[PDB]
């Protein structure tokens, strides 16, 4: 059980420049984990999973970053649309398991 | 589209049971790793069960012993047998096909509400 | 494998031994501590059965 | 029967137990009768990389 | 910037010092293996102690090392005019073997 | 147990600088054991250059890789490091040391001083 922590807890930022957020472990986490942004409504949606490798579809607009122990997860151009909750999973423990972090919430202006 | 739309979810007096139900389409679950996790009001998600493909089944401490996975291989769809729902267990449950380190979690479910009477 | 992996994530060596007992011409088993000798004296003796 | 596996897979080698390692590539009765021996060894098959 | 080590120490002779090794990087990865070596002036490095906590046998009974977090305590009791000497730090990081910003030790 | 280095001591701008370690007491064939290149600057830090495992699987510095193919020879126990494109950075000291797992360069070399210029 390593315990993930994500930050901020919320952000509105104006459209179209850059964000980053961070999401902390505590243990080893090497290149075990993944990003989901569910927007409020429906089932999440898979972003950057492993260490920086953007999901399929997912715009190249994201940009996923960090191993071991800390992540983090960036924006070029933030769309009206983009305002969601993400989340980073890990995966350490295939076997059954998963971690979650406490969320982010994403908003523009 | 390859989907898993859940069935069941509604109200129950404590002590109750009930029974949540998963169905698959133009997707097999029997050769599917599947995973049942549940979400509480406004909170994360958390894993709550899994059946292998071999049939070998798994489920969390939190749910264990009331809880029950199962899968109608023949028609591609999942099923979770609830029983003595307390308070703790009011949440919105998931069937989720979990695929690991070759692709994380994608394809999931619109959910279903469980809540008690009180 | 490398070597930051946790000692969950670390390589095990391990070797598993399955024996069969049905049916057995006895091949594989032996301490047979060897008999120190003595002479000379009314002794038990048991020579290879 | 030698090979190499993970930290936390090891429990998976037991008479009757389901798992991954046991399910998909390796899997002993419930039956069986002998016993495995295991001793870690990360110092010959962990890479830098 | 991956790991880092201080300029110099001076402690009299015969009395104890303990030396750091930060890393002052994140994510070195588990930070489990951490060795230290011993440079002389101008000659090919000794392998002084490796296992932080352990040290090979074959050396002095002074070297002793330690971890306060994302650094190596190596402790020196009893210092002795011999242990003037260039000190470095090992330790892997996720991808590769990386190595301290060197120290100099000086017995004085 | 023993390693050492030879080669060019002095080499001119962009030019193929060739050094060859030969050691006795080990060889490379047992499992675990690898060589590896380090190179200090004068009064300066100790960097990575590159290692070869036992296996033949190699590894090279990530800054500066693509370059210097280390190849080696167990039989007469002869490790050979090549760098090209010779600059005036270049100018430090050159160890070859055996490298474990656990005890990090426990058998070091001698090392040779390298000039870079005219």
């Amino acid at each position: 059980e390593i315990v993930m922590t994500q930050s901020p807890a919320t952000l509105s930022v104006s459209p179209g420049e850059r964000a980053t957020l961070s999401c902390r472990a505590s243990q080893s986490v090497s290149s075990d984990l993944a990003w989901y942004q569910q927007k409020p409504g429906q089932a999440p949606r898979l972003l950057i999973y492993g260490a920086s490798t953007r999901a399929t579809g997912i715009p190249a607009r994201f940009s996923g970053s960090g191993s071991g122990t800390e992540f983090t997860l960036t924006i070029s151009s933030l769309q009206s649309e983009d305002s969601a909750v993400y989340y980073c999973q890990q995966y350490n423990n295939w076997p059954p398991g998963y971690t979650f972090g406490q969320g982010t919430k994403l908003e523009i202006k | 589209e390859v989907q898993l739309v859940e069935s069941g979810g509604g109200l129950v007096q404590p002590g109750g049971s009930l029974r949540l139900s998963c169905a698959a389409s133009e997707i097999t679950v029997s050769r599917n790793y599947m995973s049942w996790v549940r979400q509480a009001p406004g909170k994360g998600l958390e894993w709550v069960s899994v059946m292998f493909a071999g049939g070998s089944t798994f489920y969390a401490d939190s749910v264990k012993g009331r809880f029950t996975i199962s899968r109608d291989n023949s028609k591609n769809t999942l099923y979770l047998q609830m029983n003595s729902l307390r308070a703790e267990d009011t949440a919105v449950y998931y069937c989720a096909r979990d695929l690991g380190v070759v692709g994380a979690t994608d394809y999931w479910g619109q959910g279903t509400l469980v809540t008690v009477s009180s | 494998f490398r070597p930051t992996y946790g000692v969950g994530h670390q390589p095990y060596r391990v070797v598993v031994l399955s024996f069969e007992l049905l049916h057995a011409p006895a091949t594989v088993c032996g301490p047979k501590k060897s008999t120190n000798l003595v002479k000379n004296k009314c002794v038990n003796f048991n020579f290879n059965g | 029967d030698s090979f190499v596996i993970r930290g936390n897979e090891v429990s998976q080698i037991a008479p009757g137990q389901t798992g991954n390692i046991a399910d998909y590539n390796y899997k002993l009765p419930d039956d069986f009768t002998g016993c495995v021996i295991a001793w870690n060894s990360n110092k010959l098959d962990s890479k830098v990389g | 910037s991956a790991l880092t080590q201080p300029a110099s120490v001076s402690g009299s002779p015969g009395q104890s010092i303990t030396i750091s090794c930060t890393a002052t990087s994140s994510d070195v990865g588990a930070y489990q293996y951490v060795s230290w070596y011993q440079q002389y002036p101008g000659k090919a490095p000794k392998l002084m102690i490796y296992e932080v906590s352990k040290r090979p046998s074959g050396v002095s009974n002074r070297f002793s090392g330690s971890k306060s977090g994302n650094t190596a305590s190596l402790t020196i009791s009893g210092l002795q005019a011999e242990d003037d000497a260039y000190y470095y730090c090992n330790s892997y990081t996720t991808s590769s073997v990386v190595f301290g910003g060197g120290t100099k030790l000086t017995v004085l | 147990i023993t390693l050492k280095e030879s080669g060019p001591t002095l080499v001119k701008p962009t030019q193929t600088l060739t050094l060859t370690c030969t050691f006795s007491g080990f060889s490379l064939s047992t499992g675990g054991v690898s060589v590896g290149w380090i190179r200090q600057p004068p009064g300066k830090a100790l960097e990575w250059l590159a290692l070869i495992y036992w296996d033949d699987d190699k590894r090279y510095s990530p800054s500066l890789e693509s370059r210097l193919t280390i190849t080696k020879d167990t039989s007469k126990n002869l490790v050979v490091l090549t760098l090209t494109n010779m600059d005036p950075v270049d100018t430090a000291t050159y160890y070859c040391a055996h490298k474990t797992i656990p005890t990090i360069f426990d058998y070091w070399g001698q090392g040779t001083l390298v000039t870079v210029s005219s």
